[PDB]
């Protein structure tokens, strides 16, 4: 490779003109138009980068070591808590390392197993889903036992489709090889088809189940209802609105069996309708009589749980950080109080209810979780957890004497704990299962937080993760990942592949919390959000900054990486900060025209986050900030390896092409490369791709910035 | 789970070295 080789790309005179409200109207010239389409063209053009991207990562010699010590990492066993089924056995997932999809193992004895000897010595194969197709194309996105553990729901996707299907089984036919070479699948009938952005939501009589499904874009979504043992044309349409097409719905049943509850959603924002169904034994019908409660998109309102006509919400409702509501409906203007209050500093993240009266909430303070049981008084009992730093879940069922914690952070691979109410007051609090990783040692890595100041003066933390051997004396390199949108907050988790990037090379890992992301709650997502969405740019940016000032990093030594928004970040983040801000870049499936992102899949809904090109005044603010449209000439770009998946429904891989295409045409000569790495696996939706072509890409992209940074191996 | 939140620009169901999610994969299967 060398500057000033890139593929020949055709640059159309296709001319899109829009209407600014300081503008008027404004001319956007879009050459690379035609890499929207699929044709014959954009397969020579595909073809030719994703060559001359492999062709580059070739020279690299490093790539394979790296594959090799990331496999390692990845290979030990990995498991879920597990999960108390009315039939009294415990169900949990269990990788023996390395495995694409994750098996769904039943305990031999109704009986909490003891972990410590092993998963295949406690439990036998219930539910495999690597064999749902001969060679491993099929993928299981979800799945929902009924409440009397009879039968098991499970979404299954397709190399292809852009939707899952929903079969049923009984749990006492498992689906394993020996099954299905020994007999028939075993399955139902029942093909429940054109499920999408939704899950399984069982009645508690264990018939059937709730779902969303579309019509045979993504529009007139419909509530569906199925019956066990029937097809798909007997399904009961719950709720559909064709006056508002582009509206998607949810739902919930009550533990009690008496209620079932409506979500309705216009967009990608954190607010919903929430309607309540009063269901007679007989379960869900036509023509359900609905109680509209939140009938306006003001906040987020989900249902905890009901005692009687006394329903626990947790909301945002007057409460940026969140809080558990009651709302009594037994009153005709039912009145809203509160039952645990709003912390003005910390988020709440989750709210379940345990042992029937009990409640675990987990708050979200300085972006660290943290573990409170509550009584039915609403009194703070005890902090589970109190010397845990990191992320936390919850995992129970409301009827039941127990409840598990799922702990996880950047040096803990997966701490299992107990909460059981039957055992005395002092020993209820236990560690069902530690994660044992491979070749690292997690004691190894330090993970501190740390706080830098944006442009506009805002103080934002930052996660610094490395190997305790290396010195923050600006020599080493600097990882920096981020998402910033959609109030989704950048949580620690673990990574053996990153851990074993930081001391192979003595690397640092860096996660800002930066605005447009939900760390301190709403507040903080409207702080880069529409207008002000150039906030979550300047927040990204003065991180590095602060990083190579504060000796964190070396000069130039800073790279970035972000999936899907992640992508839109680093790729505004390269355009917009100063030259050398930044040594390597790799956005990740990433959107980038800001112009038509609306026009394509499920687009639409972003406006939410984005703003809405079409109207003049959100126009003014989209078309400065858009990748696409705001590359220069005269600035020299880091080493840049983007990733995309042709397949991919979610971000059409449009966005990518087109910022390739016009960084390839504004700096053609940059001295660093511009590469574009293109998979054309047609992987369905909600799936991952297979084990080893994980661990491949993964080397590729460590290697690339590696060598980009200029790191060696020791 | 989050239904609004499943057709959010996100890597999968917020990086690309979430690829294991096995730890919380049995939270909410009943």
């Amino acid at each position: 490779w060398a500057p000033g080789n890139y593929p020949s790309t055709r640059r159309s005179d296709h001319v899109d003109t829009y209407q600014s409200a300081s503008k008027g109207e404004v001319p956007v010239p879009d050459p690379y138009q035609w890499l929207e389409e699929s044709t014959d063209e954009v397969d020579k053009w595909t073809t030719a980068q994703a060559d001359l991207a492999q062709s580059y990562l070739d020279q690299n010699a490093d790539i394979q070591k790296l594959a090799e010590k990331f496999r390692a990492s990845r290979n030990y066993a990995k498991f879920s808590a597990p999960t108390l089924l009315d039939d009294g056995h415990w169900y949990w997932f269990y990788n023996r390392g390395l495995q694409s999809q994750s098996v769904l193992y039943r305990s031999k004895e109704p009986a909490l197993p003891d972990f410590s000897k092993g998963d295949d010595n406690v439990g036998d194969v219930f539910f495999d889903p690597n064999v749902l197709a001969a060679d491993g194309s099929a993928g299981m996105v979800l799945c929902k036992f009924s409440p009397d553990g009879k039968f098991f729901a499970y979404a299954v996707s397709h190399l292809g489709g852009d939707y899952s299907t929903i079969y049923v089984r009984s749990t006492s036919s498992p689906l394993s090889q020996a099954s299905v070479a020994q007999g028939v699948d075993g399955r139902l009938s029942d093909e429940v088809k054109w499920f999408k952005f939704s899950t399984i939501i069982w009645t508690k009589d264990s018939k059937g189940f709730l779902y969303q499904r579309y019509p045979a874009s993504d529009r007139n979504a419909m509530m569906c209802y199925h019956k066990v043992g029937t097809t798909q044309e007997e399904d009961i349409i719950v709720y559909q609105d064709n006056e508002h097409p582009e509206w998607i719905y949810g739902a919930d049943t009550s533990e009690d069996g008496k209620y079932l509850y409506l979500y309705q959603f216009k967009d990608t924002s954190k607010k919903n309708l929430l309607w309540v169904a009063e269901l007679d034994e007989d379960g869900v019908k036509s023509g359900i009589h609905w109680r509209k409660v939140v009938n306006e998109y003001a906040a987020d309102y989900n249902i905890i749980t009901n005692h009687g006509s006394l329903v626990y919400i947790k909301t945002n409702l007057n409460a940026p950080q969140y809080k558990v509501i009651t709302i009594d409906l037994s009153k005709d203007e039912p009145e809203i109080r509160d039952f645990i209050p709003e912390e003005k500093d910390a988020k709440l993240a989750q709210v379940n209810c345990a042992n029937e009266e009990y409640f675990v909430a987990i708050y979200k303070r300085n972006v660290k979780d943290e573990i409170y049981l509550y009584s039915k008084a609403g009194v703070q009992l005890t902090r589970l957890a109190p010397d845990f730093v990191g992320a936390a879940s919850i995992a129970n069922r409301q009827k039941q004497t127990h409840f598990f914690l799922t702990l996880s952070g950047f040096n803990t691979p997966g701490t299992i704990a107990r909460y059981d109410f039957t055992a005395p007051e002092t020993q209820r609090f236990s560690i069902l299962r530690t994660t044992k990783v491979n070749e690292l040692d997690p004691d190894d890595f330090e993970s501190t937080q740390v706080w830098y100041e944006s442009k506009d003066g805002t103080k934002i933390p930052m996660f610094i993760v490395r190997h305790k051997s290396t010195k923050f004396d600006g020599t080493a390199a600097a990882i920096q990942y981020g998402y910033g949108g959609f109030a989704t907050s950048a949580d620690p988790f673990f990574s053996p592949i990153i851990l074993t990037f930081l001391q192979t090379y003595g690397a640092i890992f860096a996660v800002p919390s930066i605005r447009g992301g939900g760390e301190f709650g709403e507040e903080w997502h409207k702080g880069g959000r529409r207008e002000t969405k150039v906030n979550t740019f300047d927040d990204f940016i003065a991180a590095a900054q602060f990083l190579v000032k504060n000796k964190y990093a070396a000069p130039g030594k800073v790279a970035i990486n972000g999936a899907s928004n992640g992508g839109l970040l680093v790729m505004g983040s390269i355009v917009r900060a100063p030259e050398g801000t930044f040594g390597a870049a790799v956005p990740e499936g990433g959107v980038a025209d800001l112009l038509k992102f609306h026009k394509f899949t499920g687009g639409q809904a972003w406006i939410s986050e984005y703003g809405n090109p079409s109207i003049p005044e959100e126009f003014d603010y989209i078309y400065p900030l858009s990748p696409v449209h705001n590359v220069r000439t005269d600035k020299v770009m880091p080493a840049t390896l983007i990733t995309v998946n042709i397949g991919d429904g979610r971000v059409v891989p449009m966005h990518s092409f087109k910022f390739i295409a016009t960084l390839q045409h504004n700096v053609p000569q940059n001295p660093h490369p511009l590469l574009i790495k293109i998979d054309k696996s047609w992987l369905g939706a909600g799936m991952g791709k297979p084990t080893d072509k994980n661990v491949k890409d993964a080397a590729d992209k460590w290697g690339f910035i590696a060598r980009a940074l200029g790191l060696e191996l020791k | 789970f989050d239904t609004n939140a499943t057709r959010l620009p996100i890597w999968g169901i917020w990086t690309a070295e979430h690829v294991d999610q096995t730890l919380a994969s049995g939270n909410d299967i009943c």
